[PDB]
């Protein structure tokens, strides 16, 4: 089959700004389409036989290219042009799309606003507790998390997720979370979790103690 | 308009078989090719197969014998894909596809929304929901972010709204995590500190798979 | 020549009143004829079947009363021809088309009563025969009638007049009044000079034959086949190959007819004795393989809807083409009266889908439909062969309905009237005037 090969597979672009992604092909291929994605929403035919627009796809947008290399290009960037830009080939059979190229905001950077949380009385009483860490609304996206039980470092029994990159402020978000059985949660007392963007040296420690 | 409307989609044990199907409304389904394709988790698009208006033609990507059927009924205006022997490598969110072309180089024409197929042998599991109030002597500042846990569901999705979809502005919820066959997201809300405690903050939570509704109201700690 | 034209120019289109209204009784009388002819040709071939009931318990019976039946009516079809009308054999365009060179006679006397009661004969037998060389002889000999019953004098009467009632005899046969005028305006015209053919007169005509033919035959067309699909344009250089198959067919096809009217003359010499008797045992194998075999026999029209839909399999197809070319020659070439004209239809057909299907199975891309190619191909033996591509593909179009495939249809039209041209091969109703012409001579 052939295999496309989107280029920058990641990639971000401030606003009124010129993006540009690329699709190559194993073997050469003729008239290539391109379909634009948001999370939860069908894939939107944008961009086909390599350089037409379809109706309602704003100017901004234009495709080109010949055989083995093809582009998508959009002539100052908008907000809404974040999404993810697959390309396809039906040149040959079977079609093939390519993996993908998703596209973001650049925006200034911004620090975590750092929110602890002790495990609800709900989930005590049956026995597990979950120390909750919010890190909301920070940019770029690299960041990191650690977890102090008494001042002392923790690995085991974390877990985090990012959100995908905020729709109006165009942040990002980041909850850990650090699970215990109710007993090992009740021999210690100060729980700590801190957060190392890029935004400072000095991680921003929040924290409690159950006393 | 024109809709493409695809169901069937669940969660279905390993070896097991699963019928998906896709409503057409808005235009003669007739006349066209139709189409499947699918996205595994965090993954690119791959083509199923396409069948041709009188069944005449059916084509399926290089893939196993009796895989996937793919047939079409233009009498009820409506799509069907067979899986069989499903594996976990058939987990994934189900396009359907109207398919046209320009020049004569063919493209997937319009996509209906999806469904999503969850193969696993972990059992349906209704969530606990607990409330993320901020500690016993937090720090009340201008703005306070509460918060609530959905913890050992399965499987997705769960849907969180605040106030019942009232409190729009400052949510956001993360992706689950996947553990022991279990799934678990949490919630936040940021509020203005004049709104909470003064006001009831809610986070409800919603599991279809399980049947379960449950609204979790947010209380200060001790 | 300026103020000649200017004053020419000035008295565009004025036909005689007497020529348009001669052109409307033409043409009803034409249509009249045709829709009895055809419902005759009917009422044989089903006499025909239910003899065979009678008669399909003792196979061996079976196919003799099948033979013997298609055989008396063939040769009776064949006796009144050399009996009573000699230039009735065979289609009978290329007399009409003689009679407007004003090198043949138009003997209607003899030649409406022979060639309507011969064809009704060999077709009605099961012959592989058209309709549409009886309907344009018999109805270019309806025109000359009326021009002899009410003397109306001039080239132009009796140009139009004959005109007309062949436009009307085509249109009459197949349903298709666009058709008629264009075989005339590009096939049956005099071709090396001006004629005063008056156009809007043979429209009249086609008018009235096609008003007769639709009061008989409404609510059910020629050839049914549906709405296909439509043609990318990157499938367009198919067509293009398929046409240039045909182009180098046309010719080829063009020696057989040609190269086997003498072979079979051979076999008679020329004795109407022997000569009978040849298209007794022709017409006997045809009412046989029209049991055995019916895909082989008969006009064609029945399998040209199932061929396009791919319901034959790529064996069955390349079968019924051998076998059709052969039945089709020896029909034909014979001398029979009854046309070429329709079982060119079929085997163009059944050769643009077996095209088709090898297109569908080598480019999964282009999303074929076999049916696309059997359409391109139906009017295209007509234009490799007769060279009128123009009619062949306005014949096709309003007999199938599928405008949006005009392109391929063109393109492939094209292909096989430049390829027959670049191969050396001539216009078929040309090359049998011509040979017609060169004894009406050569005896001297
Ligand atoms: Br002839
Ligand atoms: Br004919
Ligand atoms: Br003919």
């Amino acid at each position: 089959d052939i295999v496309l090969t989107q280029s920058p597979a990641i990639m971000s672009a401030a606003p009124g700004d010129k993006v540009t992604m690329t699709c190559s092909a194993s073997s050469s291929v003729s008239y290539i389409h391109w379909y634009q994605q948001k999370s939860g929403t069908s894939p939107k035919r944008w961009i086909y036989d390599t350089s037409k627009l379809t109706s309602g796809v704003p100017v901004r947008f234009s495709g080109s290219g010949s055989g083995t290399s093809y582009s998508l290009t959009i002539n100052t960037m908008e907000a809404e042009d974040a999404a993810t830009y697959y390309c396809q080939q039906w040149s040959s059979h079977p079609q093939t799309f390519g993996g993908g190229t998703k596209l973001e905001i650049l925006r200034a950077d911004a620090a975590p606003t750092v929110s602890i949380f002790p495990p609800s009385s709900e989930q005590l009483t049956s026995g597990g507790a979950s120390v909750v860490c919010f890190l909301n609304n920070f940019y770029p996206k690299d960041i990191n998390v650690k977890w102090k039980i008494d001042g002392s470092e923790r690995q085991n029994g974390v877990l985090n997720s990012w959100t995908d990159q905020d729709s109006k402020d165009s942040t990002y978000s980041m909850s850990s979370t650090l699970t215990l059985t109710k007993d090992e949660y009740e021999r210690h007392n100060s729980y700590t979790c801190e957060a190392t963007h890029k935004t400072s040296t000095s991680p921003i420690v929040k924290s409690f103690n159950r006393a | 308009e024109v809709r493409l409307l695809e169901s069937g989609g669940g969660l279905v044990q390993p070896g097991g078989s699963l019928k998906l199907s896709c409503a057409a409304s808005g235009f003669d389904y007739s006349r066209y090719w139709m189409s499947w394709v699918r996205q595994a988790p965090g993954k690119g698009l791959k083509w199923i197969g396409e069948i041709n208006p009188v069944s005449s033609t059916i084509n399926y990507t290089p893939s196993l014998k009796d895989k996937f059927i793919i047939s079409r009924d233009n009498a009820k205006d409506t799509l069907y894909l067979q899986i069989s022997k499903v594996r976990s490598e058939d987990t994934a969110l189900y396009y359907c596809a109207r398919l046209y072309y320009g020049y004569g180089y063919w493209y997937f024409d319009v996509w209906g929304a999806g469904t999503t197929v969850t193969v696993s042998s972990a059992k349906t599991t209704p969530p606990s929901v607990y409330p993320l109030a901020p500690g016993s002597a937090a720090a009340a500042a201008s703005m306070v972010t509460l918060g609530c846990l959905v913890k050992g569901y399965f499987p997705e999705p769960v849907t969180v709204t605040w106030n019942s979809g009232s409190l729009a502005a400052g949510v956001h919820t993360f992706p689950a995590v996947l553990q022991a066959a279990l799934y678990t997201l949490s919630s936040s809300v940021t509020v203005p500190s004049s709104s909470w405690p003064s006001e009831t903050v809610t986070c409800n939570v919603a599991h279809p798979a399980s049947s379960t509704k449950v609204d979790k109201k947010i209380v200060p700690r001790a | 020549r300026r103020r000649q034209l200017i004053r020419q120019l000035l008295e565009r289109d004025k036909t005689p009143l007497a020529i348009l209204f001669m052109a409307a009784v033409v043409g009803t009388l034409v249509g009249l004829a045709a829709v009895a002819f055809d419902k005759g040709v009917a009422w044989l071939q089903n006499q025909r079947m239910g003899a065979l009931v009678h008669t399909a318990d003792n196979y061996p019976l079976l196919l003799t009363v099948a033979f013997l039946c298609s055989a008396v009516l063939a040769m009776f079809g064949y006796f009144l021809v050399r009996k009573y009308a000699p230039e009735a054999g065979g289609s009978g365009i290329p007399e009409i088309e003689g009679a407007l060179e004003d090198q043949r006679p138009v003997r209607w006397w003899r030649v409406l009563p022979v060639k309507f009661f011969g064809g009704l004969g060999t077709l009605g037998g099961g012959m592989v025969l058209g309709r549409n060389g009886p309907t344009v002889q018999i109805g270019g000999n309806i025109g000359r009638m009326v021009l002899d019953i009410f003397r109306l004098k001039g080239d132009e009467a009796r140009h139009t007049l004959l005109a007309t009632g062949a436009a009307a005899g085509l249109a009459a046969a197949f349903n298709a009044p666009l058709a008629g005028i264009l075989f005339i305006i590009e096939e049956m015209r005099p071709q090396f000079r001006y004629t005063l053919i008056s156009i809007k007169a043979v429209f009249i005509g086609v008018i009235m034959s096609t008003i007769m033919y639709r009061i008989f035959n409404h609510e059910v067309a020629l050839i049914d086949v549906g709405k296909l699909s439509d043609a990318p344009l990157n499938t367009l250089w198919l067509y293009l190959i398929l046409g240039i198959i045909f182009g180098i067919f046309g010719p080829i096809f063009n020696k057989w007819v040609l190269g086997m009217q003498d072979l079979l003359h051979r076999v008679h010499g020329g004795n109407i004795t022997k000569w009978v008797l040849m298209g007794g045992a022709i017409g006997g194998l045809c009412g046989l393989l029209g049991f055995v075999a019916p895909a082989t026999s008969g006009g064609g029209f029945n399998l040209i809807p199932i061929a396009t839909a791919g319901n034959f399999s790529m064996g069955m197809l390349v079968f019924i083409f051998v076998a059709r070319v052969i039945t089709t020659l020896l029909c034909f070439s014979s001398g029979a009266p009854g046309g070429i004209f329709a079982p060119m239809l079929a085997l163009g057909t059944v050769l643009g889908t077996a095209f088709g299907m090898v297109a569908v199975e080598l480019f999964p891309q282009y999303h074929l439909e076999a049916g696309t190619f059997a359409i391109a191909g139906m009017g295209a033996l007509l234009a490799a062969s007769i060279r009128a591509p123009l009619t062949g593909i306005i014949l096709v179009l309003e007999m199938t309905d599928n405008y949006q495939l005009i392109l391929p249809m063109i393109i492939t039209g094209l292909g096989a009237t430049l390829l027959a041209q670049f191969t050396g091969g001539k216009p078929l109703y040309s090359a049998i005037l011509a040979r017609t012409l060169a004894k009406q001579e050569a005896e001297q």
